[PDB]
Protein backbone atom coordinates (compact mmCIF):
# COMPACT_ATOMS: atom_id res chain seq x y z
CA UNK A 1 0.00 0.00 0.00
CA UNK A 2 1.55 3.48 -1.07
CA UNK A 3 0.24 7.14 -1.08
CA UNK A 4 -2.86 8.26 -3.22
CA UNK A 5 -2.28 11.22 -5.61
CA UNK A 6 -4.01 13.46 -4.05
CA UNK A 7 -1.15 15.85 -4.11
CA UNK A 8 -0.74 15.32 -7.64
CA UNK A 9 -4.34 16.44 -8.51
CA UNK A 10 -4.80 19.97 -6.41
CA UNK A 11 -1.22 20.74 -7.24
CA UNK A 12 -1.58 20.72 -11.14
CA UNK A 13 0.52 22.96 -13.64
CA UNK A 14 -2.65 23.21 -15.54
CA UNK A 15 -6.44 22.72 -14.78
CA UNK A 16 -9.25 21.46 -17.01
CA UNK A 17 -11.98 23.45 -18.26
CA UNK A 18 -15.50 22.74 -17.10
CA UNK A 19 -16.56 21.14 -20.65
CA UNK A 20 -13.60 18.81 -20.41
CA UNK A 21 -13.36 17.78 -16.69
CA UNK A 22 -10.71 15.17 -16.05
CA UNK A 23 -11.91 12.13 -13.89
CA UNK A 24 -8.91 10.76 -12.36
CA UNK A 25 -9.86 7.24 -10.78
CA UNK A 26 -8.03 6.72 -7.48
CA UNK A 27 -7.49 2.74 -6.22
CA UNK A 28 -4.85 0.56 -4.46
CA UNK A 29 -3.79 3.74 -2.22
CA UNK A 30 -3.83 4.61 1.97
CA UNK A 31 -5.54 8.10 1.95
CA UNK A 32 -3.61 11.16 3.35
CA UNK A 33 -6.53 13.57 4.06
CA UNK A 34 -4.32 15.52 5.97
CA UNK A 35 -2.71 16.81 2.86
CA UNK A 36 -5.83 18.03 1.14
CA UNK A 37 -5.84 20.98 4.12
CA UNK A 38 -2.20 22.21 3.38
CA UNK A 39 -2.92 23.35 -0.29
CA UNK A 40 -7.10 24.01 -0.07
CA UNK A 41 -8.04 26.96 1.49
CA UNK A 42 -11.62 25.69 0.90
CA UNK A 43 -13.90 28.34 0.16
CA UNK A 44 -17.07 25.81 0.59
CA UNK A 45 -16.00 22.17 2.03
CA UNK A 46 -20.17 21.31 1.78
CA UNK A 47 -19.82 17.23 2.28
CA UNK A 48 -23.30 15.46 1.26
CA UNK A 49 -22.71 11.74 2.82
CA UNK A 50 -19.55 11.41 4.73
CA UNK A 51 -18.22 13.97 7.24
CA UNK A 52 -14.35 15.98 7.00
CA UNK A 53 -13.13 14.70 9.99
CA UNK A 54 -14.57 10.79 9.91
CA UNK A 55 -12.76 10.33 6.85
CA UNK A 56 -10.02 8.26 8.47
CA UNK A 57 -12.34 5.64 9.78
CA UNK A 58 -14.43 4.81 6.84
CA UNK A 59 -12.86 3.29 3.90
CA UNK A 60 -14.25 3.16 0.52
CA UNK A 61 -13.41 0.93 -2.94
CA UNK A 62 -12.90 3.36 -5.35
CA UNK A 63 -12.46 7.13 -5.41
CA UNK A 64 -13.15 9.25 -8.37
CA UNK A 65 -11.85 13.08 -8.25
CA UNK A 66 -12.91 15.35 -10.64
CA UNK A 67 -11.03 18.87 -11.66
CA UNK A 68 -12.29 21.69 -13.48
CA UNK A 69 -12.37 25.49 -12.88
CA UNK A 70 -15.71 27.58 -12.51
CA UNK A 71 -16.43 31.33 -12.43
CA UNK A 72 -16.41 32.57 -8.28
CA UNK A 73 -20.05 32.96 -8.42
CA UNK A 74 -20.87 29.82 -9.68
CA UNK A 75 -19.08 27.54 -7.36
CA UNK A 76 -22.77 27.17 -5.28
CA UNK A 77 -23.51 25.27 -8.41
CA UNK A 78 -21.38 22.36 -7.56
CA UNK A 79 -23.69 20.92 -5.49
CA UNK A 80 -26.90 18.16 -5.58
CA UNK A 81 -29.79 19.99 -7.10
CA UNK A 82 -28.23 23.40 -8.16
CA UNK A 83 -29.01 24.87 -11.22
CA UNK A 84 -27.26 27.36 -13.44
CA UNK A 85 -25.20 27.35 -17.02
CA UNK A 86 -22.75 24.76 -15.17
CA UNK A 87 -24.58 22.91 -12.83
CA UNK A 88 -27.19 21.76 -16.66
CA UNK A 89 -24.67 22.13 -18.99
CA UNK A 90 -21.55 21.57 -18.03
CA UNK A 91 -21.29 19.24 -15.04
CA UNK A 92 -24.59 17.72 -12.57
CA UNK A 93 -24.06 15.91 -9.60
CA UNK A 94 -26.37 13.56 -8.63
CA UNK A 95 -29.14 13.59 -5.96
CA UNK A 96 -27.35 10.79 -4.48
CA UNK A 97 -24.19 11.98 -4.44
CA UNK A 98 -21.90 10.77 -1.35
CA UNK A 99 -18.38 12.77 -1.08
CA UNK A 100 -17.25 16.80 -0.75
CA UNK A 101 -16.74 19.78 -3.24
CA UNK A 102 -13.14 21.37 -2.63
CA UNK A 103 -13.09 24.78 -4.06
CA UNK A 104 -10.44 27.18 -3.44
CA UNK A 105 -9.68 30.64 -5.11
CA UNK A 106 -6.74 30.55 -8.25
CA UNK A 107 -6.43 34.48 -8.87
CA UNK A 108 -2.72 34.24 -8.18
CA UNK A 109 -1.82 31.15 -10.65
CA UNK A 110 -4.97 30.52 -13.40
CA UNK A 111 -4.95 34.63 -14.25
CA UNK A 112 -3.50 36.35 -16.75
CA UNK A 113 -3.53 40.31 -17.37
CA UNK A 114 -3.71 39.76 -21.37
CA UNK A 115 -6.76 37.53 -20.50
CA UNK A 116 -6.90 33.48 -19.93
CA UNK A 117 -8.91 32.55 -22.19
CA UNK A 118 -7.50 28.82 -22.48
CA UNK A 119 -10.58 28.31 -19.94
CA UNK A 120 -14.09 28.16 -21.56
CA UNK A 121 -17.92 27.43 -20.40
CA UNK A 122 -20.65 25.96 -22.66
CA UNK A 123 -23.05 28.58 -22.93
CA UNK A 124 -26.49 26.26 -24.71
CA UNK A 125 -27.45 22.78 -24.78
CA UNK A 126 -30.56 20.99 -26.51
CA UNK A 127 -31.04 19.56 -23.64
CA UNK A 128 -29.56 18.84 -19.68
CA UNK A 129 -26.70 16.48 -18.74
CA UNK A 130 -27.39 13.00 -17.23
CA UNK A 131 -25.19 12.87 -13.83
CA UNK A 132 -21.79 12.46 -14.00
CA UNK A 133 -22.13 13.25 -18.07
CA UNK A 134 -19.15 14.70 -19.72
CA UNK A 135 -20.38 17.03 -22.88
CA UNK A 136 -17.30 17.17 -25.55
CA UNK A 137 -18.71 17.96 -28.83
CA UNK A 138 -18.06 21.39 -30.52
CA UNK A 139 -20.90 21.46 -33.24
CA UNK A 140 -22.07 25.02 -33.71
CA UNK A 141 -25.31 25.10 -32.22
CA UNK A 142 -28.69 25.28 -34.75
CA UNK A 143 -31.76 27.78 -34.32
CA UNK A 144 -34.27 25.57 -35.97
CA UNK A 145 -35.40 26.96 -38.37
CA UNK A 146 -32.17 26.91 -40.81
CA UNK A 147 -28.99 24.22 -40.55
CA UNK A 148 -25.44 25.89 -39.88
CA UNK A 149 -23.66 23.58 -41.91
CA UNK A 150 -20.73 23.94 -39.90
CA UNK A 151 -20.33 27.85 -39.81
CA UNK A 152 -21.06 30.37 -37.65
CA UNK A 153 -22.94 32.61 -39.74
CA UNK A 154 -26.33 33.97 -38.75
CA UNK A 155 -28.26 33.30 -36.00
CA UNK A 156 -25.28 30.29 -35.39
CA UNK A 157 -23.40 30.85 -32.47
CA UNK A 158 -20.39 28.77 -30.78
CA UNK A 159 -20.97 26.41 -28.21
CA UNK A 160 -18.27 27.19 -26.23
CA UNK A 161 -17.19 30.82 -24.86
CA UNK A 162 -14.49 31.60 -22.84
CA UNK A 163 -14.63 32.74 -19.06
CA UNK A 164 -12.09 35.65 -19.70
CA UNK A 165 -10.26 36.33 -15.92
CA UNK A 166 -9.70 39.49 -14.98
CA UNK A 167 -7.29 40.21 -12.32
CA UNK A 168 -7.92 44.01 -11.79
CA UNK A 169 -11.04 43.73 -9.99
CA UNK A 170 -14.25 42.10 -9.58
CA UNK A 171 -15.44 39.68 -7.02
CA UNK A 172 -16.83 36.33 -7.99
CA UNK A 173 -15.46 36.51 -11.14
CA UNK A 174 -12.14 35.47 -9.88
CA UNK A 175 -11.01 31.39 -11.52
CA UNK A 176 -11.52 29.32 -8.63
CA UNK A 177 -10.53 25.48 -8.83
CA UNK A 178 -12.64 22.98 -7.91
CA UNK A 179 -12.08 19.68 -6.58
CA UNK A 180 -15.04 16.71 -6.38
CA UNK A 181 -13.99 13.77 -4.56
CA UNK A 182 -16.65 10.67 -5.40
CA UNK A 183 -17.78 7.49 -3.18
CA UNK A 184 -19.22 4.51 -4.11
CA UNK A 185 -20.57 1.80 -2.05
CA UNK A 186 -19.30 -0.66 -4.77
CA UNK A 187 -19.79 -3.83 -2.67
CA UNK A 188 -16.60 -5.54 -3.02
CA UNK A 189 -12.90 -6.24 -1.07
CA UNK A 190 -11.97 -2.09 -0.23
CA UNK A 191 -8.63 -1.05 -1.37
CA UNK A 192 -8.63 2.78 -0.70
CA UNK A 193 -9.16 2.61 3.00
CA UNK A 194 -7.92 5.40 5.99
CA UNK A 195 -4.46 5.14 7.13
CA UNK A 196 -4.72 3.34 10.21
CA UNK B 1 -18.88 -13.46 -27.20
CA UNK B 2 -17.57 -9.87 -28.03
CA UNK B 3 -16.86 -9.37 -31.81
CA UNK B 4 -16.20 -6.26 -33.70
CA UNK B 5 -15.71 -6.88 -37.43
CA UNK B 6 -14.64 -3.64 -39.83
CA UNK B 7 -15.22 -3.48 -43.40
CA UNK B 8 -12.72 -3.31 -45.41
CA UNK B 9 -11.96 -0.81 -47.81
CA UNK B 10 -9.82 -0.60 -51.12
CA UNK B 11 -8.05 1.26 -53.12
CA UNK B 12 -9.19 5.07 -53.68
CA UNK B 13 -8.42 8.07 -55.35
CA UNK B 14 -7.91 11.35 -53.77
CA UNK B 15 -10.69 13.16 -53.11
CA UNK B 16 -13.50 10.69 -53.16
CA UNK B 17 -15.05 8.73 -50.17
CA UNK B 18 -14.96 5.56 -48.38
CA UNK B 19 -17.39 4.10 -46.82
CA UNK B 20 -16.72 1.59 -43.96
CA UNK B 21 -18.75 -0.17 -41.12
CA UNK B 22 -18.07 -2.03 -38.03
CA UNK B 23 -20.49 -4.43 -36.98
CA UNK B 24 -20.47 -5.23 -33.10
CA UNK B 25 -22.13 -8.34 -30.84
CA UNK B 26 -21.85 -9.53 -28.06
CA UNK B 27 -21.98 -6.40 -25.68
CA UNK B 28 -24.45 -3.96 -25.34
CA UNK B 29 -24.20 -1.72 -27.89
CA UNK B 30 -26.75 1.35 -27.00
CA UNK B 31 -24.68 2.25 -23.68
CA UNK B 32 -21.18 2.31 -24.40
CA UNK B 33 -19.67 4.66 -26.41
CA UNK B 34 -17.86 4.18 -29.75
CA UNK B 35 -14.63 5.36 -30.85
CA UNK B 36 -12.33 5.31 -33.98
CA UNK B 37 -8.69 5.04 -34.16
CA UNK B 38 -6.36 4.87 -37.12
CA UNK B 39 -3.25 3.55 -37.52
CA UNK B 40 -1.06 4.45 -40.54
CA UNK B 41 1.46 1.52 -41.86
CA UNK B 42 4.58 2.58 -39.72
CA UNK B 43 2.76 4.95 -37.91
CA UNK B 44 1.47 5.12 -34.43
CA UNK B 45 -2.07 4.86 -33.22
CA UNK B 46 -4.16 8.24 -33.47
CA UNK B 47 -7.62 9.23 -32.49
CA UNK B 48 -10.03 9.82 -35.03
CA UNK B 49 -14.09 10.47 -34.05
CA UNK B 50 -16.11 9.64 -30.88
CA UNK B 51 -20.32 9.10 -31.27
CA UNK B 52 -22.32 9.39 -28.19
CA UNK B 53 -24.55 6.56 -26.64
CA UNK B 54 -27.53 8.26 -28.43
CA UNK B 55 -25.48 9.91 -31.49
CA UNK B 56 -25.84 13.78 -30.06
CA UNK B 57 -22.78 14.13 -28.93
CA UNK B 58 -19.54 13.92 -32.11
CA UNK B 59 -16.21 15.34 -31.71
CA UNK B 60 -13.29 14.98 -34.31
CA UNK B 61 -9.68 15.49 -34.56
CA UNK B 62 -8.01 18.38 -35.88
CA UNK B 63 -6.38 16.86 -38.68
CA UNK B 64 -9.62 15.46 -39.78
CA UNK B 65 -12.30 18.42 -38.35
CA UNK B 66 -14.89 19.31 -41.15
CA UNK B 67 -14.90 16.66 -44.05
CA UNK B 68 -15.22 13.37 -41.90
CA UNK B 69 -18.47 12.48 -40.36
CA UNK B 70 -18.97 10.03 -37.29
CA UNK B 71 -22.38 7.97 -37.03
CA UNK B 72 -23.71 5.20 -36.00
CA UNK B 73 -27.13 2.77 -36.71
CA UNK B 74 -28.38 1.13 -32.92
CA UNK B 75 -31.00 -0.62 -34.71
CA UNK B 76 -27.83 -3.44 -36.12
CA UNK B 77 -25.42 -2.73 -33.90
CA UNK B 78 -23.43 -1.42 -36.76
CA UNK B 79 -20.66 1.55 -36.20
CA UNK B 80 -20.71 3.85 -39.36
CA UNK B 81 -17.69 6.36 -40.76
CA UNK B 82 -18.01 8.31 -43.93
CA UNK B 83 -14.31 8.92 -45.33
CA UNK B 84 -15.24 12.11 -47.22
CA UNK B 85 -12.83 14.49 -48.87
CA UNK B 86 -9.89 11.84 -48.62
CA UNK B 87 -6.47 13.03 -48.79
CA UNK B 88 -2.91 11.09 -49.33
CA UNK B 89 -2.29 11.17 -45.81
CA UNK B 90 -5.14 9.73 -44.43
CA UNK B 91 -4.23 5.97 -45.51
CA UNK B 92 -4.19 4.01 -42.59
CA UNK B 93 -5.63 1.32 -41.02
CA UNK B 94 -8.69 2.70 -38.90
CA UNK B 95 -9.75 0.37 -36.10
CA UNK B 96 -13.07 -0.01 -34.30
CA UNK B 97 -12.91 0.72 -30.44
CA UNK B 98 -15.20 0.87 -27.20
CA UNK B 99 -15.18 3.49 -24.34
CA UNK B 100 -15.09 1.41 -21.53
CA UNK B 101 -15.95 4.65 -18.61
CA UNK B 102 -15.32 8.46 -18.64
CA UNK B 103 -11.50 8.02 -17.42
CA UNK B 104 -11.03 6.77 -21.33
CA UNK B 105 -10.04 3.39 -21.65
CA UNK B 106 -11.02 1.08 -24.35
CA UNK B 107 -11.66 -2.72 -23.69
CA UNK B 108 -13.41 -3.68 -27.23
CA UNK B 109 -11.28 -4.31 -30.52
CA UNK B 110 -11.71 -5.55 -33.90
CA UNK B 111 -9.19 -6.29 -36.59
CA UNK B 112 -9.07 -3.47 -38.52
CA UNK B 113 -9.84 -1.91 -41.96
CA UNK B 114 -7.36 -1.51 -44.79
CA UNK B 115 -8.11 2.25 -46.31
CA UNK B 116 -5.14 3.19 -48.98
CA UNK B 117 -5.49 6.59 -51.10
CA UNK B 118 -3.50 5.35 -54.34
CA UNK B 119 -3.01 8.20 -57.18
CA UNK B 120 -2.57 5.63 -59.71
CA UNK B 121 -4.46 2.15 -61.40
CA UNK B 122 -2.73 -0.88 -62.29
CA UNK B 123 -0.73 -1.07 -65.60
CA UNK B 124 -1.26 -4.83 -66.41
CA UNK B 125 0.88 -8.10 -65.40
CA UNK B 126 3.94 -7.64 -67.02
CA UNK B 127 6.35 -10.93 -66.08
CA UNK B 128 9.89 -10.57 -65.83
CA UNK B 129 13.10 -12.56 -67.24
CA UNK B 130 15.92 -14.29 -65.22
CA UNK B 131 13.55 -17.09 -64.07
CA UNK B 132 13.84 -24.17 -60.01
CA UNK B 133 10.86 -22.26 -59.91
CA UNK B 134 11.11 -18.40 -60.88
CA UNK B 135 13.23 -15.94 -60.13
CA UNK B 136 11.61 -12.87 -61.30
CA UNK B 137 11.83 -9.23 -60.41
CA UNK B 138 7.67 -7.93 -60.43
CA UNK B 139 4.83 -9.93 -59.76
CA UNK B 140 1.40 -8.49 -60.16
CA UNK B 141 3.06 -4.84 -61.02
CA UNK B 142 0.53 -3.07 -58.00
CA UNK B 143 0.66 0.20 -57.95
CA UNK B 144 1.21 0.60 -54.19
CA UNK B 145 0.72 -2.59 -52.04
CA UNK B 146 -1.37 -5.51 -53.45
CA UNK B 147 1.08 -8.68 -54.34
CA UNK B 148 -0.01 -12.55 -55.85
CA UNK B 149 0.53 -14.44 -59.07
CA UNK B 150 3.44 -16.35 -57.20
CA UNK B 151 4.79 -18.21 -60.55
CA UNK B 152 7.52 -19.79 -58.62
CA UNK B 153 7.01 -23.52 -57.17
CA UNK B 154 5.21 -23.28 -53.88
CA UNK B 155 7.70 -25.58 -52.27
CA UNK B 156 10.33 -23.43 -51.05
CA UNK B 157 9.05 -19.94 -52.66
CA UNK B 158 10.21 -16.94 -50.34
CA UNK B 159 8.29 -13.82 -49.82
CA UNK B 160 10.39 -10.49 -49.92
CA UNK B 161 8.61 -7.70 -47.95
CA UNK B 162 6.76 -5.08 -50.12
CA UNK B 163 8.37 -1.26 -51.62
CA UNK B 164 6.63 1.57 -51.94
CA UNK B 165 8.64 2.70 -54.93
CA UNK B 166 6.61 6.17 -55.32
CA UNK B 167 8.20 6.37 -58.98
CA UNK B 168 4.88 4.90 -60.06
CA UNK B 169 5.05 1.00 -59.95
CA UNK B 170 5.84 -1.53 -57.80
CA UNK B 171 7.52 -5.26 -58.46
CA UNK B 172 7.18 -8.24 -56.18
CA UNK B 173 10.28 -10.10 -56.31
CA UNK B 174 10.37 -13.47 -55.42
CA UNK B 175 13.40 -16.66 -55.27
CA UNK B 176 12.99 -20.19 -54.42
CA UNK B 177 16.04 -23.28 -55.07
CA UNK B 178 14.63 -20.45 -69.30
CA UNK B 179 12.31 -17.52 -68.49
CA UNK B 180 8.70 -16.78 -66.22
CA UNK B 181 5.90 -15.99 -68.31
CA UNK B 182 3.24 -17.66 -66.21
CA UNK B 183 0.60 -14.34 -65.58
CA UNK B 184 -3.21 -14.71 -64.46
CA UNK B 185 -4.93 -11.67 -62.70
CA UNK B 186 -4.50 -8.76 -64.51
CA UNK C 1 -1.89 19.31 -26.86
CA UNK C 2 -0.44 16.77 -24.73
CA UNK C 3 2.50 14.70 -25.51
CA UNK C 4 3.06 11.80 -24.38
CA UNK C 5 6.91 10.59 -24.42
CA UNK C 6 8.11 7.53 -25.34
CA UNK C 7 11.09 4.98 -25.67
CA UNK C 8 11.57 3.86 -29.35
CA UNK C 9 12.39 0.40 -28.32
CA UNK C 10 12.59 -1.65 -25.46
CA UNK C 11 14.68 -5.05 -25.18
CA UNK C 12 14.60 -7.36 -21.91
CA UNK C 13 15.94 -10.94 -21.53
CA UNK C 14 13.41 -14.12 -21.33
CA UNK C 15 11.98 -14.42 -17.69
CA UNK C 16 13.19 -11.14 -16.60
CA UNK C 17 11.04 -7.94 -16.13
CA UNK C 18 10.61 -5.71 -18.38
CA UNK C 19 9.26 -1.63 -17.83
CA UNK C 20 8.43 0.46 -20.37
CA UNK C 21 7.36 4.09 -18.76
CA UNK C 22 5.39 6.70 -20.61
CA UNK C 23 6.30 10.43 -19.62
CA UNK C 24 4.17 13.12 -19.53
CA UNK C 25 3.64 16.91 -17.81
CA UNK C 26 2.09 16.00 -14.45
CA UNK C 27 0.95 12.42 -16.01
CA UNK C 28 0.10 11.66 -12.05
CA UNK C 29 -3.60 13.83 -12.28
CA UNK C 30 -4.62 11.55 -14.87
CA UNK C 31 -4.85 7.69 -15.38
CA UNK C 32 -2.77 5.79 -18.05
CA UNK C 33 -3.97 3.24 -20.20
CA UNK C 34 -1.89 0.80 -21.84
CA UNK C 35 -2.70 -1.61 -25.06
CA UNK C 36 -0.45 -4.54 -26.52
CA UNK C 37 -0.44 -4.89 -29.90
CA UNK C 38 1.28 -7.90 -31.71
CA UNK C 39 1.92 -7.17 -35.53
CA UNK C 40 -0.89 -8.37 -37.68
CA UNK C 41 -3.54 -7.76 -35.17
CA UNK C 42 -5.48 -5.11 -33.49
CA UNK C 43 -4.17 -3.58 -29.60
CA UNK C 44 -5.61 -5.64 -26.49
CA UNK C 45 -6.06 -3.84 -23.35
CA UNK C 46 -3.61 -4.99 -20.78
CA UNK C 47 -3.50 -2.17 -17.63
CA UNK C 48 -6.64 0.33 -17.83
CA UNK C 49 -6.18 2.58 -14.89
CA UNK C 50 -2.49 2.31 -14.05
CA UNK C 51 -3.90 -1.10 -11.38
CA UNK C 52 -6.56 -2.84 -12.84
CA UNK C 53 -6.20 -5.81 -15.69
CA UNK C 54 -9.57 -6.95 -17.29
CA UNK C 55 -10.09 -10.63 -17.46
CA UNK C 56 -8.00 -12.82 -19.39
CA UNK C 57 -4.44 -10.72 -18.42
CA UNK C 58 -1.81 -12.75 -16.07
CA UNK C 59 -1.30 -11.51 -13.16
CA UNK C 60 2.40 -10.55 -14.36
CA UNK C 61 1.36 -7.47 -16.04
CA UNK C 62 1.26 -4.61 -13.77
CA UNK C 63 1.21 -0.55 -13.81
CA UNK C 64 0.93 2.73 -11.82
CA UNK C 65 1.42 6.14 -11.97
CA UNK C 66 3.48 8.87 -10.01
CA UNK C 67 5.73 11.67 -10.28
CA UNK C 68 6.05 13.00 -13.91
CA UNK C 69 6.47 9.32 -15.61
CA UNK C 70 4.42 6.51 -15.93
CA UNK C 71 5.21 2.74 -15.30
CA UNK C 72 4.53 -0.25 -17.22
CA UNK C 73 5.91 -3.33 -14.85
CA UNK C 74 5.48 -6.69 -16.95
CA UNK C 75 7.75 -9.36 -14.80
CA UNK C 76 8.57 -13.39 -16.84
CA UNK C 77 8.46 -11.59 -20.17
CA UNK C 78 8.45 -14.97 -22.40
CA UNK C 79 9.28 -14.98 -26.12
CA UNK C 80 5.41 -15.12 -27.23
CA UNK C 81 4.95 -11.11 -25.56
CA UNK C 82 7.39 -9.48 -28.79
CA UNK C 83 4.62 -6.55 -29.30
CA UNK C 84 4.23 -2.80 -29.48
CA UNK C 85 2.70 -1.01 -26.46
CA UNK C 86 0.95 2.92 -26.66
CA UNK C 87 -0.31 4.83 -23.73
CA UNK C 88 -3.34 6.94 -23.41
CA UNK C 89 -4.52 9.92 -21.50
CA UNK C 90 -7.13 12.50 -21.08
CA UNK C 91 -6.22 15.96 -21.14
CA UNK C 92 -7.40 19.48 -20.65
CA UNK C 93 -7.00 20.66 -24.21
CA UNK C 94 -9.70 20.78 -27.58
CA UNK C 95 -9.88 16.74 -25.99
CA UNK C 96 -7.77 14.39 -28.60
CA UNK C 97 -7.41 10.88 -27.14
CA UNK C 98 -3.49 11.19 -27.22
CA UNK C 99 -1.93 8.09 -27.91
CA UNK C 100 2.23 7.32 -27.21
CA UNK C 101 4.49 6.86 -29.69
CA UNK C 102 4.79 3.27 -29.61
CA UNK C 103 7.32 1.34 -28.07
CA UNK C 104 8.19 -2.20 -29.53
CA UNK C 105 9.59 -5.05 -26.52
CA UNK C 106 11.69 -7.21 -28.05
CA UNK C 107 12.83 -11.07 -26.77
CA UNK C 108 16.11 -11.61 -27.03
CA UNK C 109 15.78 -15.42 -28.60
CA UNK C 110 18.94 -15.28 -30.88
CA UNK C 111 22.37 -13.82 -30.62
CA UNK C 112 23.63 -13.20 -33.70
CA UNK C 113 22.81 -14.46 -37.70
CA UNK C 114 24.26 -14.05 -40.70
CA UNK C 115 22.29 -12.75 -44.26
CA UNK C 116 21.88 -14.37 -47.52
CA UNK C 117 22.34 -12.15 -50.71
CA UNK C 118 20.78 -13.29 -53.87
CA UNK C 119 21.70 -11.59 -57.18
CA UNK C 120 21.71 -12.39 -60.52
CA UNK C 121 22.35 -10.72 -63.83
CA UNK C 122 18.55 -9.74 -65.03
CA UNK C 123 18.17 -11.53 -68.80
CA UNK C 124 17.80 -9.03 -71.95
CA UNK C 125 13.75 -9.91 -72.11
CA UNK C 126 13.21 -6.76 -70.51
CA UNK C 127 15.50 -4.67 -72.23
CA UNK C 128 12.78 -4.21 -74.68
CA UNK C 129 11.37 -1.04 -72.52
CA UNK C 130 14.40 -0.58 -70.76
CA UNK C 131 12.44 -0.67 -67.63
CA UNK C 132 14.32 0.45 -64.25
CA UNK C 133 15.56 -3.07 -62.83
CA UNK C 134 17.52 -3.97 -59.58
CA UNK C 135 17.83 -8.11 -58.73
CA UNK C 136 19.66 -8.21 -55.60
CA UNK C 137 17.78 -9.57 -52.78
CA UNK C 138 18.96 -10.00 -49.12
CA UNK C 139 17.22 -11.55 -46.60
CA UNK C 140 17.70 -14.92 -43.67
CA UNK C 141 18.81 -11.91 -41.12
CA UNK C 142 17.55 -12.11 -37.10
CA UNK C 143 18.46 -8.96 -36.02
CA UNK C 144 15.75 -7.53 -38.36
CA UNK C 145 18.01 -3.88 -39.33
CA UNK C 146 19.44 -3.66 -42.13
CA UNK C 147 20.48 -0.84 -44.70
CA UNK C 148 20.46 -0.79 -49.26
CA UNK C 149 23.98 -0.63 -49.16
CA UNK C 150 24.63 0.10 -53.34
CA UNK C 151 28.34 0.74 -53.82
CA UNK C 152 29.47 2.51 -56.72
CA UNK C 153 32.55 0.72 -55.57
CA UNK C 154 33.25 2.05 -52.28
CA UNK C 155 31.23 5.81 -53.48
CA UNK C 156 27.50 6.23 -53.51
CA UNK C 157 25.53 6.82 -55.86
CA UNK C 158 23.07 9.74 -57.64
CA UNK C 159 19.21 9.72 -58.20
CA UNK C 160 19.27 9.51 -54.07
CA UNK C 161 18.92 5.99 -52.13
CA UNK C 162 16.10 4.21 -50.52
CA UNK C 163 15.57 1.17 -48.12
CA UNK C 164 12.75 -1.01 -47.55
CA UNK C 165 11.33 -1.20 -44.31
CA UNK C 166 11.81 -5.08 -43.03
CA UNK C 167 8.77 -7.37 -42.89
CA UNK C 168 8.00 -9.62 -39.57
CA UNK C 169 9.00 -13.52 -40.66
CA UNK C 170 7.58 -16.24 -38.94
CA UNK C 171 9.70 -16.38 -35.52
CA UNK C 172 12.89 -16.53 -38.00
CA UNK C 173 14.95 -14.95 -39.60
CA UNK C 174 13.97 -12.04 -41.28
CA UNK C 175 13.62 -10.67 -45.14
CA UNK C 176 14.03 -7.25 -47.15
CA UNK C 177 14.05 -6.32 -50.33
CA UNK C 178 17.43 -3.82 -52.07
CA UNK C 179 16.03 -2.35 -55.45
CA UNK C 180 14.83 0.51 -56.53
CA UNK C 181 14.38 2.97 -59.59
CA UNK C 182 17.71 3.98 -61.48
CA UNK C 183 18.97 3.82 -64.94
CA UNK C 184 19.83 0.55 -66.27
CA UNK C 185 22.08 1.53 -69.34
CA UNK C 186 24.79 1.49 -67.02
CA UNK C 187 24.56 -1.57 -65.13
CA UNK C 188 27.20 -3.39 -64.72
CA UNK C 189 29.33 -2.30 -67.98
CA UNK C 190 31.97 -0.82 -65.70
CA UNK C 191 32.82 -0.24 -61.65
CA UNK C 192 29.96 2.48 -61.74
CA UNK C 193 27.54 0.12 -59.60
CA UNK C 194 27.59 -3.01 -57.17
CA UNK C 195 24.44 -4.25 -54.71
CA UNK C 196 25.82 -4.71 -50.56
CA UNK C 197 24.41 -4.69 -47.44
CA UNK C 198 25.51 -3.45 -43.91
CA UNK C 199 24.39 -5.89 -41.93
CA UNK C 200 25.09 -4.33 -38.26
CA UNK C 201 28.18 -3.51 -39.47
CA UNK C 202 29.47 -6.66 -41.97
CA UNK C 203 29.07 -6.39 -45.27
CA UNK C 204 29.15 -9.12 -48.35
CA UNK C 205 31.87 -9.21 -50.72
CA UNK C 206 30.29 -10.78 -53.77
CA UNK C 207 31.90 -9.62 -56.71
CA UNK C 208 28.96 -9.98 -59.40
CA UNK C 209 29.66 -10.11 -63.05
CA UNK C 210 27.14 -10.14 -66.01
CA UNK C 211 26.11 -12.86 -67.65
C1 LIG D 1 2.66 23.19 -5.35
O1 LIG D 1 2.93 23.97 -6.51
C2 LIG D 1 3.53 25.24 -6.21
C3 LIG D 1 3.68 25.97 -7.52
O2 LIG D 1 3.96 25.08 -8.59
C4 LIG D 1 4.86 25.05 -5.48
O3 LIG D 1 5.35 26.33 -5.09
C5 LIG D 1 6.77 26.40 -5.26
O4 LIG D 1 7.44 26.03 -4.04
C6 LIG D 1 8.88 26.06 -4.14
C7 LIG D 1 9.41 25.57 -2.82
O5 LIG D 1 8.41 25.62 -1.80
C8 LIG D 1 9.34 27.47 -4.48
O6 LIG D 1 10.76 27.47 -4.65
C9 LIG D 1 8.67 27.96 -5.76
O7 LIG D 1 9.01 29.32 -6.00
C10 LIG D 1 7.15 27.83 -5.64
N1 LIG D 1 6.51 28.22 -6.89
C11 LIG D 1 5.51 29.10 -6.94
C12 LIG D 1 4.96 29.39 -8.31
O8 LIG D 1 5.06 29.65 -5.94
C13 LIG D 1 4.68 24.16 -4.26
O9 LIG D 1 5.94 23.84 -3.68
C14 LIG D 1 3.96 22.87 -4.63
N2 LIG D 1 3.72 22.05 -3.45
C15 LIG D 1 4.39 20.92 -3.20
C16 LIG D 1 5.42 20.52 -4.21
O10 LIG D 1 4.17 20.25 -2.20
Amino acid sequence: TNLCPFHEVFNATTFASVYAWNRKRISNCVADYSVIYNFAPFFAFKCYGVSPTKLNDLCFTNVYADSFVIRGNEVSQIAPGQTGNIADYNYKLPDDFTGCVIAWNSNKLDSKPSGNYNYLYRLLRKSKLKPFERDISTEIYQAGNKPCNGVAGPNCYSPLQSYGFRPTYGVGHQPYRVVVLSFELLHAPATVCGPK
Amino acid sequence: QVQLVESGGGVVQPGRSLRLSCAASGFTFSTYSMHWVRQAPGKGLEWVAVISYDGSNKHYADSVKGRFTISRDNSQNTLYLQLNSLRPEDTAVYYCATEGSLTGYYRYWGQGTLGTVSSASTKGPSVFPLALGCLVKDYFPEPVTVSWNSGALTSGVHTFPAVLQSSGLYSLSSVVTYICNVNHKP
Amino acid sequence: SYVLTQPPSVSVAPGKTARIPCGGNNIGSKNVHWYQQKPGQAPVLVVYDDSDRPSGIPERFSGSNSGNTATLTISRVEAGDEADYYCQVWDSSFDPWVFGGGTKLTVLGQPKAAPSVTLFPPSSEELQANKATLVCLISDFYPGAVTVAWKADSSPVKAGVETTTPSKQSNNKYAASSYLSLTPEQWKSHRSYSCQVTHEGSTVEKTVAPT
